[PDB]
Order: C-alpha cells, then structure tokens, then sequence
C-alpha cells in the first residue's frame, strides 16, 4: 500500500 | 556556513536549487528542482515533522518528555524519529510488517519504537491500530494527511524560499508530486499569489489516479499516491493534473543520477518527467520548478537502482  | 547552532532542527529548510541541463532539450522551458533531500534528515518531511510537533508544543498539547504515535511506513516516520530524537519527544509509529529492515534500523537508529500490523492490512491495519494505541494511551497523534501545519510550513518556509530564489524571474509552471498534498498546497498557494499567472499542476501515479477521478489501486512511487483525497490536499490549488507510471519514473530518476549527478527517489523521478513534459510545451525561455522530496540512496534496495 502506500509509504508516505 | 551558517553559524553554529544549538539543535539540528534549526538547519531544516533552506534547500538549494539546482537547473537541470542535460536531460531537458535547449528547445524547451528550463527546469529548476528544488532538493529537499538537503534537509539534515534526509527528505521534505523534516519540515512538517517539524511544524507538527512545534505547534503541538506553542498550543500545549504536548510537552517535552512526551510520546506521539503516527501511522507511516515512509519518510513522514523518519522526520517524525528525526525530530522527536533532536527536541526531546518519544515516537510511535505504526505500520505493516512488510517493512524493511533496514528502513526499521533507521527509525529505531533516532530511539523510536515500532508496532507493526498485519501485512494482509497494509496501511488500514496501521491506522486501525495507532488510532487505538491514541485512545488506549493518551498518545498525540500528528495527524500527517489532516493537520493544517503541514500545508502552512509549506506556505511560510517553503515556498517563500522559492520566491526569494527566484526574484528577477517568473515562474511559469510548478509542479508537485501528491502524498499529502501539503507541498502542492502550501507551496501553489504562496506562488500563485506572487505570479498569478503560474499553472500549478499535480502529479500522481497512472496506476492510481485518484485526484483524476479514477480508482485507488497498488502502484510504486513512494511517497505519492495515498489512495484517497488528503485533508491536507487544497483541490482548488492545481490546474492540471499529470499521471506518471512506475517504469516511467524510475527511467528518469537513472538519467538524472547519471545525467546530471542527482542521486533522487522515485517520486523525485516521476516530478522531473511531468516537468520535462511541462517545459516542453512551454517552450524556450519559460520557467518550470518543481521539488525532488528525497534521496537515491534511500531506494538502493529498491528495483529503482
């Protein structure tokens, strides 16, 4: 998933 | 060189900017980036990891000696480690297991403590669980994709900074890569107001064009792409909107390390091609910035290089  | 200083957190911001030379052609705009990589913490996060906990403190929410919780598998929970290590806070973060060691070292290298989720949850996992350890345990949660103190640092820091290095030119185009949305909105708002007449365009991936219109789905360019429209994201701010594929952005990012001796991340690879394309429709003359979030040599292990 995301990596903010 | 600036005189001595007595905390690091006091070198954040003031970020140089560099024009590019070899991989835009001589017939179209130039192109200036901005290296937030230069932050003494390593990306464009030292800056709100900063401003969140500073307002926190000014509003007495929290006080030194403190522990904050966030849920972030990214740059966001290295400037939040940074920080909260070089002013005296405790950090939590939250996250799926799927994390690399390496990336786990980094945040337990600042003394920051680490809960990890289950993979099958990815990011919802996460923030299911930072939102219980919150309510559980008292913890400040900054709140990365709905504090006001993201876009604001961006608004006060940031982008003054380019006004000041640009006086004498105009801006013709900015450009940003959406995770947060703070840059973006921070950033265009300042510059629009100097130079009505910029175009301030947002990029995402192809993969997952949510501000498009289009449907989340897994994509590879760290630090974009949230899969959502952030709290902190002003979608009134952006004139266009430019989607950059995964093998797209990482192609770029290689020239420009090796091009231009700009060692940058993948997102930094994905703004440079939407502001490569930008120029060229611009033509000669015309100015185009945009901004390289983070460093190369924290995707070593990545298929970037």
């Amino acid at each position: 998933d995301y990596i903010i | 060189a600036q005189k001595p200083v007595d905390n690091i957190t006091q070198i954040i911001g003031g970020t140089p900017v560099v024009k590019l030379r070899n991989v835009v052609d001589d017939n179209a705009a130039d192109v200036y980036v901005k290296l937030e990589y230069q932050n003494p913490g390593g990306s464009v996060k030292d800056r709100i990891a900063l401003a969140m906990i500073e307002k926190a403190e000014r509003e007495g929410k929290i006080k030194p000696g403190d522990t904050i919780v966030e849920p972030t598998s990214g740059n966001t929970g290295i400037g939040l480690a940074f920080v909260c290590a070089a002013k005296g806070y405790k950090a939590v973060f939250t996250m799926p297991e799927t994390m690399s060691q390496e990336r786990r070292n980094l945040l337990k290298a600042y003394g920051a403590e680490l809960v990890l989720t289950p993979g099958s949850e990815a990011m919802k996992g996460a923030i299911k669980k930072a939102k219980e350890l919150k309510e559980e345990h008292g913890y400040f949660e900054p709140q990365q994709f709905e504090n006001p103190a993201n876009p604001e640092v961006h608004e006060l820091t940031t982008g003054p900074e380019l006004l000041q290095q640009f006086e004498g030119k105009t801006i013709d185009a900015f450009l940003a890569g959406v995770g947060t949305g703070g840059t973006l909105s921070g950033v265009g708002k300042v510059l629009k107001k100097e130079y009505p007449n910029i175009e301030i365009v947002a990029i995402e991936p192809e993969a997952s064009p949510v501000l498009s219109g289009g449907e989340p789905g897994p994509h590879k360019l760290q630090g974009l792409g949230a899969g959502f429209i952030p709290g902190t994201l002003n979608t009134e701010i952006y004139d266009s909107i430019i989607k950059v594929g995964n093998d797209t952005a990482m192609e770029m990012s290689r020239r420009v390390a090796k091009e231009e001796g700009i060692l940058a991340g993948i997102s930094s690879g994905a703004a440079i091609y939407a502001a490569i394309q930008k120029a060229k429709e611009l033509g000669k003359g015309k100015t185009v910035v945009t901004v390289l979030p983070s460093n190369g040599e924290r995707y070593l292990s990545t298929p970037l290089y």
